[PDB]
RNA sequence: AUCGAGAGGA
């Protein structure tokens, strides 16, 4: 219905895009604690939602924007070493080595992108109580 | 450029001087030109300082250049080391390369020259030029599995 | 590790007693040093942990999504209203003594993952045993109870101390100790030693 | 993977409540913030034991032998 | 290269390593199950049959036990097997391969071994739990974490080989660096971040704790020290009881920029005879520093004396910290409201002064500077303009941090992180760069398809006006990403180039040893240096001594 | 002025004035013979090389040289009797100790400095990357100006990246 | 082993400089013009506002380990409340004569000027500090 | 499993870079650390 | 939950990893430094679909 | 009374909130640390699987059983497996149970702790009763069976204490506090603008006086008066929890006085 | 070849390498029931006892320090300054 | 595989006394007592009740290594008056207050409903 | 066991 186009990188060259599909069109008092955005009125097509640049393991990251990117990367390589419930069918698959976490739990903060990644339903960890403290020195 | 200078009164006071920065190298003739101090002229190229001002200026250029890589932003290595490195590169005559080319030739024991970067051809010529191996290096006695004339084996022990 | 590249291994396990605790009696599952924070820049870890608290008390599942209008100062207003102070903290009492910790601790739920690699899969010990045929050197891998390789770079360090006899041992009585018969003239390995 | 007996942090029994939790969420229709409370779960460590739990045995049970 | 100069070796162990502040510097936390397996041949002298017969009886399971006994005839005796494992007469001259007991010489390294330091002789304390355990202050010269870093351990077979480790390679002897003439091991983390808290003039402790902290240092003379206060309450000072660790005959003098023998702000350092006079103790003093305490105590009788100290400092500091506690919150990157305004206008002016220098290059003239030509150019100009806009905001967010800001503590102590660390966390992350130049144009005449072609402004070439506490924007996010990648790139590749630079340097000097006439030669007898380092002096023993004959006035010379 | 020099003097000074502490205001007991004829004699038995022929004893002085200018400047009469106020016993000590200190700062015949002349050299570089990173921007100079410029200096580089000439 | 000095002093400035317990006190001397004082007083144990008048005895008596009390009831105050223990270090100079002393009560310092000098002040190791009213 | 099925390996001017024309096709932070870093990306 | 896409071979699962290549049939301009004989080169990888 | 002055304000079948006046801090702490760990209970500690066709593997279910709350009131007159004189287990040291269920129904057959059957002679004391707090009467979901899956088992339960595993705690959650108004200044508050607007005023303010602006700081005043709440799992009713605590605390306190006399 | 009793210009101190190697070469000697010379206070470690035999210079061995040219210099442990 | 058995926290092994006494090598009239198989539930309680006695010069303890839960206690007391007795006398003070605790609790437990 | 491929850990 002429609502979405597919665009590849070669065709990307001659286009203008908006983030934030709203941010970023309409008309021209504001929170000081909120972040700082930049802004052309000659756009071709809006991006769906920024957070879609991410892959799989990256969209498992809560507040990846609030994190130093080299860590986001470090987390990605570790997400695929995480321990959980890789399939439901394990109990009749005869693969060499498979670990299941005794008691999985969905995370507490969830990137919208987890719903399509189906994380909430097959977690790989536990919301365990964390104490950022100096103690014994161990 | 700032510079500390003997102020006849006694103290070291800061002396501002105009200095010229160049993006080209031809020492052979720059220093011969009227109006400059042909005692302080410095090109970052130590390869040319070698041919123009003799091996002993190079000894001091090479160093000063390794200094400007290492000890810039805070790093510190005690003169001994860089100077030790510098000296090795300097006594064989010209500027000895830290590669297979240079130090992996200078009439050393072949077995030791073997454990570096070219391997077979080195033995190949050893058998050809019928080399005799000194058996006095570190490598030698390692490959020969012995107590190499190193730290605790500088000496034998008798009664 | 948690969800931000925060690797650290358990250094010790203290039971619920020696562990610090809160005026409600919440005992934390997990104590990380505030030293792997700034280091290390990982400010989200802090946010996740703050959001999760809210999420757990209010019941609502928190929104951790990337480029969205969510403020710490906006979590702070919501945690404030829930009986705890706006930036995470909680007065804690040392467990050995019951004496109030003179500093306030940051405390809350943060989704932690269990990665593989566990000491009891890595621990390797060898002395003598099985060796290859091509080299009479000790075989590779803990899979066949093999030795470690004392690589070239390892040799280098020893020379720096000048462990003489050490190198002889670490390249003889712990690898190859073959004994050949050499000619006093043609000095090669052809002599027949009919013995004993 | 089946509600755990008791919570890791406190120690309070939490098993008994999974049955009742579904009923307070779906039968008489409530939000969780109320639901965990009527269930006597005040401390958040024992609160997360149920809110965060995903019950996989269900899909284990769908299997035949 | 791999089978002669790099031999696979027996008698070795490999494990995950963990931190243990209750061990001593020269120690190694060997797990029991390895201790069961790693042997050491010992001949049977009438000195040591007592301990040894016993040892055979214990067998290859009870820890103080053994595997294998070797006879006069060259016969081998397995101990887990064999039908006489439950006795055996021990003759004089028999090898009795045995488990490793406590206090034994062993080498304990970590690859990559880029030192002589990353290979140190240790003292064995057999412990349960399968982790290798080492003293928190020997952490620096191996370069090891406990995030799963894996270390290795070796075991001598001759007594002379033992002697060779424990004389030359032992951690104590390797304290002060024969490389940078300053001690490599210092007080790090929990210990160093609390040695400051302890010491603050403000901080006092009383009887109940004071009496305990004393009982924590093992070389305590049983002499309570007299409290600095005997007013309505008896108190000691944080300084007071630390001095208990500082051994008798030790002397240190500092002065910083603001140091007045008063020190209102308690700057610098003064120590007389194992007692702290005034000054906050941190990384300048108690650290892996040049003119620090560790240096002073080592060179003054001696090695082990200094090494025994490291431990006693820790044991106390830890104890105090344990009861005082410490953390870090999201409020520890929060700054004053009317100051994040002050950072936004600090950028806004630096931004709206880029727009000045920008609307010149477009003008253009320009005063196109003479060299500095250019194009070099305007694309260097704005690099500094933004690297300025950051280091002011980084400072404007350091005053904001009151004395209690859990981050500033670790910075003032230097436990981990510094200025830039705070800057990014609280103000703005700054101009991300690629190969030292701001984000390169990938797309034709633009950076991304969110910008219009030809946008040389900061907001387009990779400047992030936001902080981590505000969370980067998508446009920005990618750019910071772009860079981050670049650091990891060389963690796999530019690392080669370097480690190759070394492998050469190593092979090129190698046998350059100071001979018995103080002349520095090679394998042939070529002279290289005539006196090592042109003064015949070992670097370890050398200190940064000021030559006060050079500075000053002619009049300041005469009188 | 601030340079690496063997054996701290400034220390054995403070180690003097609290071991016999004098200290006030209460005067010395060494003649200007004990001070000046002593230093020159210590200067004699300091040693780095030992021998009996002329060439050795000459390179000998030509190694001590610098260290002495330091010794000579802090063991100078005015100061030895004004700022530090030593005594016959505590000076004799300072002397016997600086000597005893010195000949412990010899390089041991055996030391392998070639390898040490490594690493060292080839050390920080590796971990001054291979840190590597940390973490973001900018970041170096060091590792990019740089560590490639060092690959030049050791290959004997003719194809020189940045040739630069500085005239005074 | 007897009482040492004693004088009457007046508070000129109380600066709560980046601390909460332990403040800096700047006092001038009563009667005697040729004297100034800077001292470190734990304000969380003994309050001092501006223009307060005080009393300041020194002393050096009232191996041996340090005992608690056992009251008995040795000695030494009721009328001296704020008591501290410390060490002497370096001795100044300015006129000739005069002349000042340096005191470290376990990190909390004291500078005192003026010529009496004394010499009923010792170079030495002891040093108490007593303050009343 | 998800992140493995969608993997992208490259054989062999500047290659392991995260380059501007990766926006929204490759993941700017997903990639193995060391060994073959920056070559093998994820969609 | 298994979304498939792997080839089952010898009783193990196998995945095809996208192989990357430079796109053919595009005109690309290369330099190319020139000590060295030449200074500029036009290149096109030409193959049929 | 002579010393410690305990006062209750709220008490229930599962919660015991109370003041604790005029005692040294060290005790208050020594008290909870016993209550957490050192007090004995009973729980499963030897399972023997005969048939299990559940989707839950064998040592999983096994693990779970240990945790399940077991009535322990008369536990004082029961002997430890270690301290007894029989082989493995008996009826003067161990209480055995038995679990049986088999999928018969086509619609999800549950198993509960009700389904636990005592098997060994009880001697006639109150001990080893699966504790139900459940509204409906089915205490804590153990496991799920489908259509034709069996679970046959044989639990043995021994006496134990929290230091040997967390199952042996009647603990639950111990609330602890003193000096809600920072009178003793044992802690120093992290603040941004102002202490009192940014921290909360505790549950423990009523019946403790505010300090009043101009009043100078009291140096020598010590920690008196603690505000505690002690939850029970249900194995030992709330009153006996705190009691035995004191007791065992005193029990092994006595053990030193006895051992010192043996010197 | 060889150097005579006089003309000694080598370092008259024990190099740590001579230390460890002498302590060591005595170690194996002690450990293989060979006669021990000094009064054994109560110790039994071939490595501690030898540290005592070096305190009172009673080790009959002699170093032989080789010079680059080939000729050697003697020196006994009884003759050496241990430091 | 290396983990110590859980019961090695109260089971006293063979040839192991619950108390060891050794006098302090340095100060006179003082003792270091080795409390085996115990934590600082006993460690803290004994110590902060050796303080209320004015006849004790010194009183303190340390958890040597959280690996082996066994502490040491150092006691110095006024000349003549033996330390072993100090510990003895102090112990009873605890018991008595504890003995009261049982009663006073029970008093006020009885009166309450639910 | 050998040669060959890949994935991960610092
Ligand atoms: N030889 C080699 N060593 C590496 C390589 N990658 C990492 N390392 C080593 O492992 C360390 C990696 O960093 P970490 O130990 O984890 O310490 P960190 O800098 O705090 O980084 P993180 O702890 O992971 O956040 C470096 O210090 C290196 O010494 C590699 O590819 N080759
Ligand atoms: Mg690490
Ligand atoms: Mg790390
Ligand atoms: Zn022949
Ligand atoms: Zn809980
Ligand atoms: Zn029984």
């Amino acid at each position: 219905e002429g609502l979405v186009e597919y665009i590849d990188a070669e065709e990307e060259e001659s286009i203008l895009i908006a983030m934030q599909p709203e941010d970023l069109e309409p008309a021209e008092d504001v929170d000081p604690a909120k972040r700082i955005r930049v802004s052309a009125t000659t756009f071709t097509h809006c991006e769906i939602h920024p957070s879609m640049i991410l892959g799989v393991a990256a969209s498992i990251i809560p507040f990846p924007d609030h994190n130093q990117s080299p860590r986001n990367t470090y987390q990605s390589a570790m997400g695929k070493q995480a321990m959980g419930v890789f399939l439901t069918n394990y109990n009749v698959r005869m693969d060499t080595m498979a670990n299941i976490l005794y008691y999985p739990q969905k995370p507490l903060g969830t990137t919208r992108a987890m719903e399509y990644l189906k994380f909430r339903e097959l977690p790989a960890g536990q919301n365990a109580i964390v104490a950022i403290a100096c103690y014994s020195g161990y | 450029y700032d510079r500390k200078v003997p102020s006849p009164t006694g103290e070291y006071v800061k002396e501002p001087e105009w200095v010229l920065e160049t993006d080209g190298v031809n020492l052979s003739e720059v220093m011969t030109v009227p109006g400059i101090d042909p005692t302080r002229i410095y090109t970052n190229s130590f390869i040319d300082i070698m041919e123009v001002l003799g091996i002993e200026a190079g000894r001091a250029a090479l160093y000063k250049e390794v200094y400007n890589v290492i000890a810039s932003d805070g790093s510190y290595v005690n003169y001994r080391h860089m100077a030790l490195l510098v000296d090795v590169m300097t006594t064989q005559g010209g500027l000895t390369s830290v590669t297979r080319h240079g130090f992996n030739r200078s009439n050393t024991g072949a077995l030791m020259r073997c454990s570096f970067e070219e391997t077979v051809e080195i033995l190949f010529e050893a058998g050809a030029s019928a080399e005799l191996d000194d058996c006095r290096g570190v490598s030698e006695n390692v490959i020969l599995g012995q107590m190499a004339p190193i730290g605790t084996g500088a000496f034998d022990v008798m009664i | 590790a948690s969800r931000h590249g925060q690797k650290g291994t358990i250094g010790i396990t203290y039971r619920r007693e020696d562990m610090p605790f809160t005026a409600e009696g919440i005992v934390p599952d997990l104590i990380i040093n505030p030293h792997a924070i700034p280091s290390r820049m990982t400010v989200a870890h802090l946010i996740e942990c703050l959001l999760s608290k809210v999420a757990a008390l209010s019941g609502n599942e928190g929104d951790a999504s990337p480029f969205t209008d969510i403020t710490v100062e906006g979590i702070s207003k919501l945690l404030r209203e829930h009986g705890y102070q706006s930036r995470g903290f909680e007065v804690m009492y040392n467990g050995h003594t019951g004496k109030k910790l003179m500093a306030q601790i940051f405390f809350g739920p943060t989704y932690y993952q269990r990665l593989r690699h566990m000491v009891d899969d890595k621990i390797h010990a060898r002395a003598r045993g099985p060796m290859q045929v091509l080299t009479r050197q000790p075989v590779e891998g803990r899979s066949r109870d093999g030795g470690l390789r004392f690589g070239e770079m390892e040799r280098d360090c020893m020379i720096a101390h000048g462990a003489a006899s050490f190198l002889k041992e670490r390249l003889m009585e712990a690898s190859d100790a073959f004994r050949v018969h050499i000619c006093g003239i043609c000095g090669l390995m052809t002599v027949i030693a009919k013995l004993n | 993977m089946i509600v755990p007996v008791r919570c890791f942090s406190c120690g309070k029994v939490v098993g008994d409540k999974w049955e009742s939790y579904l009923n307070l969420l779906q039968e008489d229709e409530l939000d969780e913030g109320t639901a965990l409370s009527r269930l006597g779960l005040k401390r958040y460590c024992c609160r997360r034991m149920i809110l965060t739990h995903v019950d996989l045995i269900e899909k284990f049970l769908r299997y035949n032998p | 290269r791999g089978n002669l100069m790099g031999k696979r070796v027996d008698f070795s162990a490999r494990t995950v390593i963990s931190g243990d502040p209750n061990l001593e510097l020269d120690q190694v936390g060997v797990p029991k199950s390895i201790a069961k397996t790693l042997t050491y041949p010992e001949v049977v002298t009438p000195y040591n049959i007592d301990r040894l017969t016993q040892l055979v009886r214990n067998g290859p399971n009870e820890h103080p036990g053994a595997k294998y006994v070797i006879r006069d005839s060259g016969d081998r005796i397995d101990l887990r097997y064999s039908k006489r494992a439950g006795d055996i007469q021990l003759q004089y001259g028999w090898k009795v391969e045995r488990h490793i007991m406590d206090n034994d010489p062993v080498l304990f390294n970590r690859q990559p071994s880029l030192h002589k330091m990353s290979m140190m002789a240790h003292r064995v304390k057999v412990i349960p739990y399968s982790t290798f355990r080492l003293n928190l202050s020997v952490t620096s010269p191996y370069n090891a974490d406990f995030d799963g870093d894996e270390m290795n351990l070796h075991v001598p077979q001759s007594e002379e080989t033992r002697a060779e480790l424990s004389q030359l390679c032992a951690v104590p002897l390797q304290i002060v660096s024969p490389q940078s003439n300053k001690p490599c091991m210092g007080i790090v983390q929990d210990t160093l971040c609390g040695i400051r808290k302890l010491t603050l003039r403000d901080t006092f402790i009383e009887l109940d704790q004071v009496l305990n902290m004393l009982y924590w240092v093992p070389d305590w003379d049983g002499v309570i020290p007299t409290p600095a206060i005997i007013k309505p309450k008896p108190l000691w000072s944080g300084k007071q009881i630390l001095s208990v660790a500082i051994p008798n005959g030790i002397h240190l003098q500092r002065f910083d920029e603001g140091t007045t023998l008063l020190s209102p702000k308690d700057n610098g350092m003064l120590i007389i005879d194992g007692q702290i006079i005034f000054g906050v103790v941190e990384k300048k003093t108690v650290g892996s520093s040049n003119g620090g305490l560790i240096h002073v105590v080592t060179r003054e009788k001696g090695p082990q004396v200094c090494a025994k100290l490291f431990g006693n400092i820790q044991k106390v500091v830890n104890f105090w910290l344990l009861h005082n506690g410490f953390s870090t919150g999201i409020g520890d990157t929060i700054a004053d409201g009317p100051t994040m305004r002050e950072i936004t206008e600090t950028i806004a002016e630096a931004k709206k002064k880029v727009l000045d220098v920008t609307k010149e290059a477009q003008a253009n003239l320009l005063t196109a500077k003479h060299g500095m030509t250019l194009r070099e150019s305007f694309e260097d100009n704005v690099v500094r303009f933004l690297n300025e806009a950051r280091d002011k905001a980084g400072r404007l967010a350091e005053v904001n941090l009151k004395d209690l800001n859990n981050v500033k503590q670790m910075v003032m102590a230097g436990s981990k992180g510094s200025f830039i660390n705070i800057a990014q966390m609280s103000a703005c992350v700054g101009q991300q760069s690629v190969e030292g130049k701001r984000i390169a144009f990938g797309f034709v005449d633009r950076t991304l398809p969110h910008f219009s072609k030809d946008d040389y402004s900061p907001e387009s070439k990779g400047f992030v006006e936001n902080s981590y506490l505000r969370g980067l924007t998508p446009q920005e996010f990618f750019f910071h990403a772009m860079g981050g990648r670049e650091g990891l790139i060389d963690t796999a590749v530019k690392t080669a180039e370097t480690g190759y630079i070394q492998r050469r340097l190593v092979k090129a000097l190698e046998d350059i040893m100071v001979h018995y006439d103080n002349t520095t030669r090679n394998s042939l007898g070529n002279v290289i240096q005539f006196i090592y380092g042109e003064d015949g002096m070992d670097a370890a023993h050398i200190e940064k001594q000021s030559l006060d004959t050079i500075g000053g006035s002619d009049a300041a010379f005469e009188k | 002025a601030n340079w690496p020099l063997p054996v701290n003097i400034r220390r054995i000074i403070q180690n003097a004035q609290q071991t016999f502490h004098i200290d006030h205001t209460k005067p010395s007991d060494l003649t200007i013979k004990d001070i000046v004829l002593g230093v020159k004699d210590l200067q004699e038995n300091l040693l780095v090389l030992r021998g009996k022929n002329e060439i050795i004893q000459n390179a000998q002085r030509d190694a001590v040289t610098l260290f002495c200018c330091l010794l000579r400047s802090r063991l100078a009469t005015r100061r030895v009797l004004q700022e530090y106020r030593l005594t016959k016993q505590a000076f004799d000590w300072v002397l016997s100790n600086i000597e005893a200190q010195f000949l412990r700062s010899v390089v041991h015949p055996g030391e392998m400095v070639g390898v040490l002349a490594a690493q060292s050299i080839g050390e920080p570089a590796t971990q001054m990357t291979l840190n590597t990173f940390h973490f973001a921007g900018v970041a170096s100079k060091k590792v990019t100006s740089g560590v490639p410029r060092l690959k030049e200096i050791l290959n004997v580089a003719k194809n020189m990246k940045t040739p630069s000439l500085t005239v005074y | 082993s007897n009482t040492l000095f004693d004088d009457i002093f007046q508070v000129s400035e109380v600066d709560p400089g980046r601390y909460n317990k332990v403040c800096r006190i700047e006092a001038a001397s009563t009667t005697q013009d040729q004297c100034k004082l800077t001292l470190d007083i734990n304000v969380e144990l003994f309050p001092v506002a501006a223009q307060d008048s005080l009393t300041v005895t020194i002393a050096s008596s009232l191996t041996r380990s340090w005992r608690p009390p056992q009251a008995g009831d040795r000695s030494l105050a009721d009328d001296y409340d704020y008591v501290m223990y410390g060490t002497a270090y370096k001795f100044e100079e300015v006129s000739k004569d005069l002349i000042a002393v340096y005191y470290s009560f376990g990190g909390l310092l004291m500078r005192l000027e003026g010529n009496y000098r004394n010499l009923n002040n010792l170079k030495q190791e002891n040093a108490y500090l007593l303050i009343r009213r | 499993t998800l992140s493995h099925l969608r993997r992208t390996n490259t054989p062999i001017a500047k290659p392991r870079q995260l380059h501007n024309t990766h926006w929204g096709l490759v993941c700017p932070a997903e990639t193995p650390e060391g060994q073959a870093c920056g070559l093998v990306k994820n969609l | 939950f298994d979304m498939g896409g792997y080839f089952i071979i010898n009783g193990s699962e196998k995945v095809l990893i996208a192989q990357e290549r430079s796109a053919g049939n595009i005109v690309q301009v290369f330099k190319k430094a020139a000590p060295s004989p030449i200074s500029h080169v036009a290149e096109i990888r030409s193959a049929l679909e | 009374e002579e010393g410690p002055q305990v006062k209750i304000r709220e008490a229930s079948k599962d919660n015991v909130d109370f003041i604790l006046s005029n005692v040294d801090l060290a005790m208050a702490n020594s008290l909870r640390r016993v209550m957490i760990a050192e007090i004995p209970t009973l729980a499963i500690d030897s399972v023997e699987v005969e048939t299990n066709t559940t989707v839950l593997a064998d040592e999983f279910i096994a693990h779970r059983l240990g945790l399940i709350p077991l009535q322990s009131m008369d536990i004082e007159q029961l002997e430890y497996s270690r301290d007894c004189f029989c082989e493995d287990h008996c009826d003067k040291c161990s209480v055995v149970l038995t679990l049986q269920a088999f999928g018969e129904s086509e619609s999800t057959t549950n198993v509960y702790s009700k389904d636990l059957v005592i098997v060994s002679n009880l001697m006639g004391r109150n001990i080893g009763h699966p504790i139900i707090q459940d509204k409906e009467g089915n205490g804590v979901l153990i496991c799920k069976l489908r259509k034709g899956q069996e679970l046959k088992l044989t639990c043995v339960a021994k006496k134990g204490i929290a230091k040997e595993h967390a199952k042996w705690g009647p603990a639950a959650a111990i609330e602890f506090e003193y000096d809600p108004w920072n009178k003793l200044k044992h802690t120093d508050y992290w603040y941004e603008q102002d202490s009192a607007k940014e921290w909360p005023q505790s549950k423990n303010c009523e019946y403790e006086d505010p300090p009043n602006e101009g009043d100078p700081f009291d140096y020598k005043a010590q920690a008196d008066t603690f505000y505690m709440n002690v939850e029970s799992v249900g194995s030992i009713p709330v009153d006996q929890v705190v009691v035995r605590g004191i007791d065992t605390l005193q029990k092994k306190v006595a053990s030193i006085l006895l051992a010192l006399t043996q010197m | 070849k060889a150097i005579p009793k006089d003309q000694r210009a080598t370092t008259p101190y024990m190099t740590k390498y001579e230390r460890a190697r002498i302590l060591g070469t005595r170690a194996l000697q002690i450990s293989m029931n060979a006669p021990v010379f000094v009064d054994l206070e109560g110790e039994t470690d071939p490595l501690r006892i030898a540290m005592k035999e070096l305190a009172e210079k009673k080790i009959p061995l002699v170093i032989r320090r080789y010079l680059p040219d080939g000729s050697f210099e003697d020196w006994s442990v009884e003759e050496l300054i241990v430091d | 595989m290396n983990a110590p058995d859980r019961f090695e926290l109260f089971l006293l092994g063979e040839g192991e006394s619950k108390l060891k006494i050794d006098p302090d090598t340095k100060a006179p009239n003082a003792v270091v007592i080795t409390f085996e198989k115990e934590d600082h539930t006993l460690g803290n309680l004994i110590r902060a009740e050796l303080l209320n006695d004015r006849k004790v010069l010194f009183a303190a303890y340390k958890v040597e290594h959280p690996f082996f839960a066994r502490f040491k206690l150092r006691i110095q007391t006024t000349e003549g008056y033996d330390p072993k007795d100090a510990l003895k006398n102090a112990c009873n003070s605890i018991i008595n207050k504890l003995g009261a605790l049982k009663t006073n609790f029970e008093t006020e437990w009885n009166l309450q409903t639910l």
